[PDB]
RNA sequence: AGCUGGAGAUACGCUUUGACUCGGGGAUGUCCGAAUGGGGAAACCCACCUCGUAAGAGGUAUCCGCAAGGAUGGGAACUCAGGGAACUGAAACAUCUCAGUACCUGAAGGAGAAGAAAGAGAAUUCGAUUCCGUUAGUAGCGGCGAGCGAACCCGGAUCAGCCC
RNA sequence: UGUAGGCGAACGAGCCCUGAGUAGGUCGUUGUUCGUGAAACGAUGACUGAAUCCGCGCGGACCACCGCGCAAGGCUAAAUACUCCCAGUGACCGAUAGCGCAUAGUACCGUGAGGGAAAGGUGAAAAGAACCCCGGGAGGGGAGUGAAAGAGAACCUGAAACC
RNA sequence: CAGGUGAGCUAAGCAUGACCAGGUUGAAACCCCCGGGGGCGGAGGACCGAACCGGUGCCUGCUGAAACAGUCUCGGAUGAGU
RNA sequence: CAGUCCGCGGAGAAGCCAUACCGGAAGGAGUGGUGGAGCCGACUGAAGUGCGGAUGCCGGCAUGAGUAACGAUAAAAGAAGUGAGAAUCUUCUUCGCCGUAAGGACAAGGGUUCCUGGGGAAGGGUCGUCCGCCCAGGGAAAGUCGGGACCUAAGGUGAGGCCGAACGGCGCAGCCGAUGGACAGCAGGUCAAGAUUCCUGCACCGAUCAUGUGGAGUGAUGGAGGGACGCAUUACGCUAUCCAAUGCCAAGCUAUGGCUAUGCUGGUUGGUACGCUCAAGGGCGAUCGGGUCAGAAAAUCUACCGGUCUGCCUCAGACGUAUCGGGAGCCGAAGUUGGAAACGCGACGGUGCCAAGAAAAGCUUCUAAACGUUGAAACAUGAUUGCCCGUACCGCAAACCGACACAGGUGUCCGAGUGUCAAUGCACUAAGGCGCGCGAGAGAACCCUCGUUAAGGAACUUUGCAAUCUCACCCCGUAACUUCGGAAGAAGGGGUCCCCACGCUGCGUGGGGCGCAGUGAAUAGGCCCAGGCGACUGUUUACCAAAAUCACAGCACUCUGCCAACACGAAC
């Protein structure tokens, strides 16, 4: 419904040095919408969003035994909450 | 010293492209023959 | 009784209340494409209408028809049909041939075509259509030149004639 | 493992009427061997335009006789053609051969339509070389494994040019 | 000979945008003194010369730096322009 | 290769390799050495069956040969680091080179080349510890920028419709289609790597709703206005932006022979809000009424027609207060005076010209229909909403087009200073960027780009081809001829620098000075006489010919009466 469409959260010290002002950042599905993918984090994590981005991105293109290939392609997308941010306490532990 | 090949993607894809050679008996037998030899592009668009 | 695709690699595990794998159906089946809601530089943009809680589902091209319900596109070679070459041979070259070949285009199927005598033919015989052998390079056609070339009889494969 | 033989399934595929704007004709043309030839017949573009059962078409100009046949409405399996695909088979090929490909319509060439490759081999089994030595390596020498390391992964043989 | 593929080079057209340092010369028209002088004005397929457009002459290059160039020299440079 | 025999073979087959043996030859045996799994002999049958040649084909390896070169003559040198190894990688200090570029920003177009950590095979014309190469991992954020959810040009489509052996060719409306029209934010900060996107400050836009004012008229796919446009010149104000100083501010020294600062170096404002502040320039007349014959009809809106009396609106930009930034620097100073000045802004200015210079929606104004007229239009505040695609990096080039880390090309924008009449020119240089990815010697012939040259001066040679010579600005002076415009920069001569006094608004006037020399270096016409051809500017054979070719205004013949002659076309 929209668990599906939070592919991953982004790793990284630039997302987390962000999770440390409150944003926090995933890959979504290329397909997605900003409305739909704002939803179903204010479904999946209960707070609601202020601010939002978006930013679709194709994947490295790299090579194994001289076979050369496209990876897939991500869509990262990156969210500002209200005041009641701090999401699930799954920051860096 | 300007060469044959300037490059242009609306251009590339105006000619050339699957939709554009549909329009066409001609291009839709570029498709089919193309489809025979087994080619893994088949067009610009690819 | 093993399985966990090639794939050869680790970890995670599934299986003797039957796995895997093999045959048979079901059910899902994103977007493009005849593409068909509308647009378009295929695989991407932008809508409308009913379900209406929402996520989500269904419809929205044209042609024939009241209405079911058909059709569009694809298919290696094969078939029929609408058009239709030129090298070339003729030791030149116009008629001729190359040839209704190649090619284009249309219709369709596992085939298609054709077909149930206002016929062949010269015995007052034959009795649908197709195909093979043969008649036979006979007849014949031809700047009577290069060359082009039947049909009947006869022998087989298969043989059903039904409807307005 | 099969082969001969035998079994084998809930669901599974597979035998007074009888056709007219037509028959016929003239003009342009054409198919069968038919190139205007004595040129019949079918076939249609243009203009025309009959007959009914004591009737109509043909028998290669045409006539009489003598024979064959009923047009202008339709459907119709099979024998026939091909081989994208499957099995079987081969005085077929066996890595420059054989499909272009032991796989790839890829790499590469082209704006495009389109063109278009080289191909391979440890060993029985990976037991695929622990460990030591010289070297950053790469490569090599020992040791072992193995029948063979005169097989070691630039892994069957290893001809000739050439060094 | 057939059916295609090509105006992304180049040959033109069309629609629509853009560009052309600076300096020289001083046409009409307009206004005074008698067509001539003065002012004024700012015209041109005008002049010189950068970009830019172009290739005039030698040389070099000639298994190139380059499958047509380079240095120097030269043509235009508000027009039939790029 | 096949059929049938005879057999052989891990105590080892074929194949490969030597070999003095054997038959008349094509050939065939013996033995030895590799090899490690199939194979010889006889009889017969069938063939893709015998190679030195085809500038034959696929392949490998030679010769030229350690030869030519290493891809612009913008040079490089020392220290120090790293390291298995350094002329080349890192850093430091000098050096030199571009600087209307060889700096910066974009569009294409490429696609991870961006950043970090690692690597060293191959790619890098040498090296390589490095890279735009290999590995892995990150970076790419938009209601306001570009596009889309808007519009239209050419063009392409295209229900209906017109045609045509077929496929198809046209074709009104409509639709697509930017290169154009339309439209809401700027200042600052920063990851290793993004920025009008994120963060910070403070704006705007539209939409929905609420509270209230208002408390009723809204007012269409239709009408109307407008949007709506050429070129050359040119007046006025201004900004960007740059120059000067004994203006301010900041920091320290100095020394060489001097200056003790009046010396040296650097800085010397961006946005926003508010003003009884200063301001060129720019726009605009205004209603009442009549007529149907005008805009389909409507219309209170337009057009036509008549009557009616400088002023408004506006801020480009400047100045003040505040504030928020930035700010040289050791957290934060100062922010002055004079001048210069855009193609930018005011503006859709003026004037002249002839070649007579898009469409369309948004937008303003009207009614038609319909909805109401005690929950209007509008306004104010609060809240709420803000979708899609693009954005990294290269981007006059080592990342695009040229088979290359290629001397080639590649559209648009910005492009500082000194001097020089001017300038985007020339020379030096800021910022910024780079030394072009083989080096080191040596100083033969010869060759390429160059500097000077006795005496002579075109003798050279097809020809003065080439190389000189001429060179910018100012004053004086300039012919035959003429279409009266020109020839004309004709020709020819003169000046050019530094200081001082004086006059005028940097010039002129005098005087003095220095050298060989005064556009002192760079850029920067040789000229005349006389022909032929073509009037002229122009155009041409991509890459051996630019001309006397081609075109040109002007002239002439001739055709063509409007579904015009004429041309494209299966086609009434
Ligand atoms: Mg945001
Ligand atoms: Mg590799
Ligand atoms: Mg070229
Ligand atoms: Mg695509
Ligand atoms: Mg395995
Ligand atoms: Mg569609
Ligand atoms: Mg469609
Ligand atoms: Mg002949
Ligand atoms: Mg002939
Ligand atoms: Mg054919
Ligand atoms: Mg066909
Ligand atoms: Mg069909
Ligand atoms: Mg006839
Ligand atoms: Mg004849
Ligand atoms: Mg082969
Ligand atoms: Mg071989
Ligand atoms: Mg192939
Ligand atoms: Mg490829
Ligand atoms: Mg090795
Ligand atoms: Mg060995
Ligand atoms: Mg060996
Ligand atoms: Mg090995
Ligand atoms: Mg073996
Ligand atoms: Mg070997
Ligand atoms: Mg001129
Ligand atoms: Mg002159
Ligand atoms: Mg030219
Ligand atoms: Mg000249
Ligand atoms: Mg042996
Ligand atoms: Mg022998
Ligand atoms: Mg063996
Ligand atoms: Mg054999
Ligand atoms: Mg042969
Ligand atoms: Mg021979
Ligand atoms: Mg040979
Ligand atoms: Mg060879
Ligand atoms: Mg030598
Ligand atoms: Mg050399
Ligand atoms: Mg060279
Ligand atoms: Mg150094
Ligand atoms: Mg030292
Ligand atoms: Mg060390
Ligand atoms: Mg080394
Ligand atoms: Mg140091
Ligand atoms: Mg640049
Ligand atoms: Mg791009
Ligand atoms: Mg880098
Ligand atoms: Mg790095
Ligand atoms: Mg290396
Ligand atoms: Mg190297
Ligand atoms: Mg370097
Ligand atoms: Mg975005
Ligand atoms: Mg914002
Ligand atoms: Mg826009
Ligand atoms: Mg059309
Ligand atoms: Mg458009
Ligand atoms: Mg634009
Ligand atoms: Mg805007
Ligand atoms: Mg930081
Ligand atoms: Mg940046
Ligand atoms: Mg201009
Ligand atoms: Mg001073
Ligand atoms: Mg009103
Ligand atoms: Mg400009
Ligand atoms: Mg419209
Ligand atoms: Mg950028
Ligand atoms: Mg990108
Ligand atoms: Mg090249
Ligand atoms: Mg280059
Ligand atoms: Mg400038
Ligand atoms: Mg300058
Ligand atoms: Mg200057
Ligand atoms: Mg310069
Ligand atoms: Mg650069
Ligand atoms: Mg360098
Ligand atoms: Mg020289
Ligand atoms: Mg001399
Ligand atoms: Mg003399
Ligand atoms: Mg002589
Ligand atoms: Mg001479
Ligand atoms: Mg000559
Ligand atoms: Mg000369
Ligand atoms: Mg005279
Ligand atoms: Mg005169
Ligand atoms: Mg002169
Ligand atoms: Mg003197
Ligand atoms: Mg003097
Ligand atoms: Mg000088
Ligand atoms: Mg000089
Ligand atoms: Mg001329
Ligand atoms: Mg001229
Ligand atoms: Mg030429
Ligand atoms: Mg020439
Ligand atoms: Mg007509």
């Amino acid at each position: 419904s929209h668990y599906d469409i939070l592919q991953a959260p982004v790793i990284s010290e630039k997302a987390y040095s962000a999770m440390e002002r409150g944003v926090y950042s995933f890959w979504v599905s290329p397909k997605a919408t900003k409305t739909e993918i704002k939803d179903a984090i204010q479904q999946a994590f209960g707070v609601r969003v202020i601010g939002i981005s978006t930013m679709n991105v194709p994947g490295k293109r790299k090579r194994v035994g001289r076979f050369i290939g496209q990876r897939n392609d991500r869509k990262k997308a990156i969210v500002r909450l209200a005041e009641g941010q701090s999401i699930e306490a799954l920051a860096g532990q | 010293m300007k060469r044959t090949y300037q490059p242009n993607n609306r251009k590339r894809a105006k000619t050339h492209g699957f939709r554009a050679r549909m329009k066409t008996k001609s291009g839709r037998n570029i498709l089919a023959r193309r489809r025979a030899k087994g080619r893994h592009q088949l067009t610009v668009s690819d």
